[PDB]
Formats: C-alpha cells, structure tokens, sequence
C-alpha cells in the first residue's frame, strides 16, 4: 500500500461546503452587483441563502 | 426492492413541462407560478420528499480487510496454550 | 374556473394512497 | 433592441415584462474559491498505509 | 381536459399543437440494468 | 492558469434563456429554434468546441 | 499480485452489444425520439 500512495501524498488537497461558507465570517464573498444571482438571494427565504 | 441500477449518463437532457390547449387562461398564470415555486425552492423540497424521503438505497487497509489473520493469530495462541498443558 | 387535471399512475409522481376506499375527491390520490 | 441571444438568466421578474425562450443551456448557482494548495504529507506520514 | 400537471415531457412536436410551461423539473433519458474473512489468500 | 477552483454544489438550478420584447414576432420561431438545435445535437457540439 | 490488487458503461457499449436486448415504452417522448433521431447510435 506504501507502494500504491507516494503520489496520493505528493498531492492532498481538500474543499469546502456552502454550509461551511455560510458558517466561516472570516472568509468573505460576494456576487454579480446586478445578477439573477443576487436577486435570487434577495428574494430567498431559505434558511442558508 | 433495490434490484436494478442506472448506467453511464444522460442520452438527451429535457424537462417536464405542465401544458394547456392552445389560448388557454390557465397557460398565463402557470408560468407565473412556476417561476415563483422555483425560486420559493418549493420545487426542491417536493423533489426530497418524494425521492430522497423515501430511500432505501488510495486508502488504507482496514482492521475488515485483515480481520481473518487476526482471527487465525489468535486462535493458534489459543491451540499453542491448550497442547502445552496437555503436555504438562 | 375548475380545472379538469389529466395524469397518469407513474410514481411517485401519481399513486394512490393506501386504503383509498375511504378516501372521496381528489384525496385518494397520492 | 429587439433580441438578447446572451447568457442571460431566466427569472419570474422578467418574464413578466418580457418573453423568454426554452432555455438552450441549463446551470445552476455555484461557489467559486481559489485553486487547491496540495500540502505536504506530514511527520508521521509514514504510518499512512 | 384543460390542462396537464402531469410528468409530461417537452418535445417540438406537442408544442406545435398545444403551450407547455416553463419546465419544473429537468431529467435526461437513461439505461436500467439489472444489479471475505479469509480474503488474504485471494492474490 | 487554472488557479481557482469550484467547490460543492448547485444551491438553485435554472438556465439561460434567449429574451424578445413582448408582441415581438422573432418569440414564436426562436423557442421552434431552439428546440431543433437541441434535438440536432448543435447546442452539444457548441458546448463542448 | 496483492499490491495488483490493492458490463455496458454507455450508450455505445450498449449498442455495440447485440446480445443484451434494450427497450422502451410503446407511446412516449422517447420512442418519437429514437424514431425521429439521425445520430448513428440512436
């Protein structure tokens, strides 16, 4: 199995979930000023969104 | 049951589209409330209810995948105990 | 002003409900 | 105008002052982050396999 | 009748003869198919 | 230089739509267009050229 | 040989295979579909 990783290892990486965004202040986002993107979002009543 | 599975991708991608005869009053108003439900996100909640309400359906080595020599390990201790105090 | 809705038994986007013989209207419908 | 063949985004507000078509390309909203930064494997990585 | 909320599909062939909606849900056609402890000495 | 990356799922699913002003004439054939192109297979070969 | 160790997958597997029998239903979108088509799998 030592055999089979070496390259798994030379590149780990994770990712991220919109939960997570949601949950993290300190990273920031945004969107398109005039979007159907931001007016979905306005509009929303989800909990997340 | 669960005694069939899907299969590569999607051929052709389409939509259900509700319908109504040619100058319908209904035709104006359905539209309206469609787009409204999607973006309400109605649509989706009725699409968990139905579909995912109702299922039922390198790495390391894993203590599974080596179990059985642990099994084999312990009962040789156990063989190597019971012959020597047959002995004894 | 009613509506006449035409569908079609393909679940689970048409299905009766379970002992639909008590249900009247469009209750028995699921 | 008379036309927008454009990425323009289907919504319920413009659709009641315009008319839209079937849509020829189906999308959804997403989240965009900077790239990976595959990390080093670590002391003790030897234990891995 | 006078209308369909029904799982009908969008095609140009209906449409030339009746109006459908904007779609509620989209899908794309699909192919069905039907569906150890001692594992060590398998190799 | 492929230095992002996009992370998790679609929040909303909607598409892009060809827009005409109402009463325009160009609104009946565009959506018969649209739905030819798309039975042809052009939009596919356009997506993936 | 343990570190070796440690069907159709598409629509043209499918049709390539003669021997697997595929359908669809009488009257619906998809056999209008199939029967409209001019792809060369199709």
């Amino acid at each position: 199995n030592l055999a089979a990783f070496l390259t798994v290892e030379r590149m780990v990486s994770p990712i991220e979930s919109a939960e997570d965004l949601s949950k993290q202040t300190e990273i920031a986002y945004g969107t398109l000023d005039s979007g159907s993107t931001k007016e979905f979002f306005r509009r929303s009543k989800i909990a997340v969104f | 049951p669960c005694d069939t599975m899907k299969v590569g991708g999607n051929l052709d991608s389409k939509g259900y589209g509700i319908a109504t005869p040619k100058g319908s009053s209904l035709g104006t108003p359905v539209n309206l409330a469609v787009l409204k439900l999607s973006e309400q996100g109605v649509l989706d909640k009725l699409k968990n209810k139905w579909w995912y309400d109702k299922g039922e359906c390198t790495s390391a080595l894993s203590l599974s995948n080596v179990a059985g020599v642990f099994y084999i390990l312990v009962g040789g201790l156990g063989l190597a105990m019971l012959v020597a105090l047959i002995e004894f | 002003k009613t509506v006449v809705v035409t569908t079609i038994l393909e679940s689970p986007y048409v299905m009766m409900k379970k002992n639909h013989e008590m249900l009247e209207g469009n209750e028995r419908y699921e | 105008a008379d036309i927008a063949i454009a990425p323009l985004t289907i919504t319920l507000v413009r659709e009641e002052v315009i008319d839209f078509s079937k849509p020829f390309m189906s999308l959804g909203i997403s989240i965009m982050i900077k790239k990976p930064q595959k990390s080093k494997p670590g002391v003790f990585s030897f234990l891995d396999p």
